[PDB]
RNA sequence: GGUCAAGAUGGUAAGGGCCCACGGUGGAUGCCUCGGCACCCGAGCCGAUGAAGGACGUGGCUACCUGCGAUAAGCCAGGGG
RNA sequence: ACCGUGAGGGAAAGGUGAAAAGAACCCCGGGAGGGGAGUGAAAUAGAGCCUGAAACCGUGGGCUUACAAGCAGUCACGGCC
RNA sequence: GCGAAUGCCGGCAUGAGUAACGAUAAAGAGGGUGAGAAUCCCUCUCGCCGUAAGCCCAAGGGUUCCUACGCAAUGGUCGUCAGCGUAGGGUUAGGCGGGACCUAAGGUGAAGCCGAAAGGCGUAGCCGAAGGGCAGCCGGUUAAUAUUCCGGCCCUUCCCGC
RNA sequence: GGACCCGGUGAAAUUGAACUGGCCGUGAAGAUGCGGCCUACCCGUGGCAGGACGAAAAGACCCCGUGGAGCUUUACUGCAG
RNA sequence: CACCCGGUGGAUGGGCCGGGGGUGUAAGCGCCGCGAGGCGUUGAGCCGACCGGUCCCAAUCGUCCGAGGUCUUGACC
């Protein structure tokens, strides 16, 4: 049942440009809170435990 | 400058590009930590790809950090050729396809 | 509906017992509150007080444990006993944010 | 659904079996001509 | 040297189009052969002394291919080596 | 092999090298796979590994791109390379 | 000597990182293993069956069953999990079922009867089944078997002797 | 409960090619691509169906091939009985 | 998505707290009847977003990017 479908070999061209708008843009990350290291901006994790109390591990 | 690689690699070529097209020509160390805390699979991979290639280098490319990568590349081959619903008649199959996964590594 | 409930359930249930447990975003940012709630009762501490608490969690060792157990080392303050972190990682194929809360101690 | 299929050990065995075949004018024929003509197996054999 | 008023040119590209260099993906291709095809000279019956054709079967250690079959990669006799 | 209950249909797929000398050992890695050493005339000859073209996906570079129409484009004139 | 036959064969792009996860019987938490676990193991809340989403006999399919290793692809995501890979191992009966007994349909079929040949029919006898007939049951016991292996209790047919 | 935003996977018929605007006119007589004109930046995602004479299928309704196939009777002939 | 207000020198979420609204006097003990129940305590209890207090809780700490002032003519200080 396709009723519609495409008409007219989409265009490499365009098709990408298209998938054009696309793109990633690095985690905003920042950096230990005394952990020394670069972090999920607002955690701690396997550097921290920290934060301000010691909820964690290592 | 050295480099990493590794192809029969099971994955989204497509996917795998945004990968890189990030960390992509910049400090080492330093992106180590984009795909150490960014997202999508590939990651995982990419970064791998990224440590026998430090390692390479220095070990037998030879001065560490003061790298990075002049460049980094992935391409897409060998295919998966996967088998879906007869057109509840006629066969539809996807693929996976395969994929590259090259990388520079080069000092400062 | 039924489901929104049993959640806050066993997860108020299981938390209590540990208290800080490792769920997302927000279904820790809600057994909040609500668990939280529960608690202010647990301080309430009575009859009644007790005949709710239970009502949902249903389980006497518990149940009581809190009541009396915390309870205490709570009746001062004014609501918040629990302290909702937010967490590093992400439940994979997912990608989910989970998140880990406890009572603020 | 009921296809066609359900086999019959029973059945189908019966039904077609080296045998009959054999029995068989035509059966045979074709048969033999399987045979060389082909290789393989037959029936029955299945 | 600052201010207003006008008048015209420029850089900046998310992807994009063309040209170049280097991969990947894909196998065309040439060349090649243990295989066919084709025509000519040789040859022309097997069978209960259960055939042609299979079945299950031994290799020390195993599916297949094989040659045999229970005396199963083989047992005797003569010729070649 | 494979679809067919059956009679029947009926595919695709060959190529390293002079010979393996077929990659001990060390490296990132859960591995595959990638970095060195060694064979070597050459391994971008490296294990579906001779020639290995096109289509098609990439990585850099030149030029070019935001008051603009036509697949095309081709004639003129201009600037960058 | 080829665009070009909705041509044949092979590859390769489209739509497109949108459409789908095969029943709206939901989950969530703690610990454990692992290079790596929403998707595995233990555990604790919770939901769905319950005439089934129960065990059982069959027919069909045939190692898919267990155990130790392992995840390349198949598992429409993962995956240390598998009804996936390799290796080893597993299912024993005088009395259960099939035969060593019986025939209807039907099929065969010495004789007999008719065909251009191949063939047709077809007596008796034979083939033919959860229909007839026939001598046991309960507990234990491994990673798998069990009315068969254990043991306790119950039998049948044939043979030789007296 | 999908649809939408995330992460994991990841098809499908049709399609010469294409950067495809409205107008009023036109041509083979119902044009984004031809003429004149008017609006007109480059890309996208959530949508809404109108046009691309959209997709599906070399019209079944039609006629044309001194095509075919089935039933009919005081059609032609011939056989069975 | 963009768009608005806030980011502990905060009242932004929740929490609590008063307030309203909403359900019709609760859990318990009490007192009447063999029981069923009732009557009381008790307009109780319980309260989802509505109006507003209070730093219990949770918006910590941190990054990145961003100007300089293009060419001619003249009018005035």
């Amino acid at each position: 049942a396709k009723h519609p479908v495409p008409k007219k070999k989409t265009s490499k061209s365009k098709r990408d440009m298209r998938r054009s708008h696309h793109a990633l843009t690095a985690p905003n990350l920042t950096e230990c809170p005394q952990c020394h290291g670069k972090k999920l901006s607002h955690h701690i994790c396997p550097n921290c435990g920290y934060y301000d109390g010691r909820q964690v591990l290592a | 400058e050295a480099k990493a690689i590794a192809r029969y690699v099971r994955i989204s070529p497509r996917k795998v590009r945004l990968v890189v097209d990030l960390i992509r020509g910049k400090s080492l160390e330093e992106a180590r930590n984009i795909l150490r805390y960014t997202n999508k699979r590939g990651a995982y991979f990419v970064a791998k790809v990224l440590e026998s290639a430090a390692a390479n280098a220095v070990n037998n490319h030879d001065l560490e950090d003061r790298l990075y990568v002049k460049a980094a590349y992935v391409d897409e081959g060998p295919a998966l050729k996967r088998v879906l619903p007869r057109a509840r008649g006629r066969a539809d199959i996807i693929k996976k396809r395969t994929s590259h996964i090259t990388v520079i590594l080069g000092e400062k | 509906s039924s489901h929104r409930l049993a959640l806050y359930r066993n997860q108020a249930k299981s938390l209590l017992t540990h208290g800080r447990i490792t769920t997302t975003v927000p279904k820790a940012k809600e057994l909040r509150g609500f668990v939280d709630h529960l608690i202010h009762l647990a301080k309430r501490g009575d009859l009644h007080a007790r005949r709710l608490v239970l009502r949902d969690l249903q389980d006497v060792k518990l149940v009581r444990k809190l009541f009396d157990e915390i309870a205490p080392r709570y009746r001062d303050r004014q609501g918040g006993y629990t302290r909702v972190l937010k967490l590093a990682e992400r439940r994979r194929g997912d990608g989910a944010p989970l998140a880990l809360v406890e009572l603020v101690e | 659904m009921k296809r066609t299929y359900q086999p019959n050990n029973r059945k189908r065995a019966k039904t077609h079996g080296f045998r009959a075949r054999m029995k068989t004018k035509s059966g045979r024929n074709i048969l033999a001509r399987r045979r060389a003509k082909g290789r393989h197996q037959l029936t029955v054999s299945d």
